[PDB]
């Protein structure tokens, strides 16, 4: 007699998720005002 | 004309002191001189910076 029907072929295995990303470094800081403004002389007397 | 004076006004009576931010090392002057750059008058009469 001829052999029993083979059968069908078997789901495949379910897929494996993904991480999430670390976040990102925080911008560099800004670098400070150039230089102090240009002082007064003064001036006058301050007397009595 | 008549060998008389006139016109006499009198000088500084008072010392009038140095103000502050103003100094003078010489004596017998006329003007307060401003002290140099880096150097500091605390109070006003200061002999020197």
């Amino acid at each position: 007699p001829p052999p029993t029907s083979p059968p069908p072929s078997p789901p495949p295995s379910p897929p494996p998720p993904r991480p999430p990303p670390p976040p990102p470094p925080p911008p560099s800081p800004p670098p400070p005002n150039r230089s102090p403004p240009p002082p007064p002389p003064a001036s006058s007397a301050i007397n009595p | 004309a008549t060998l008389i004076p006139t016109g006499l006004v009198k000088g500084a009576q008072a010392p009038t002191p140095c103000g502050m931010g103003y100094f003078q090392s010489s004596a017998e002057t006329t003007t307060c001189t401003a002290c140099a750059v880096g150097t500091y008058a605390d109070q006003a009469g200061l002999a020197a910076c």
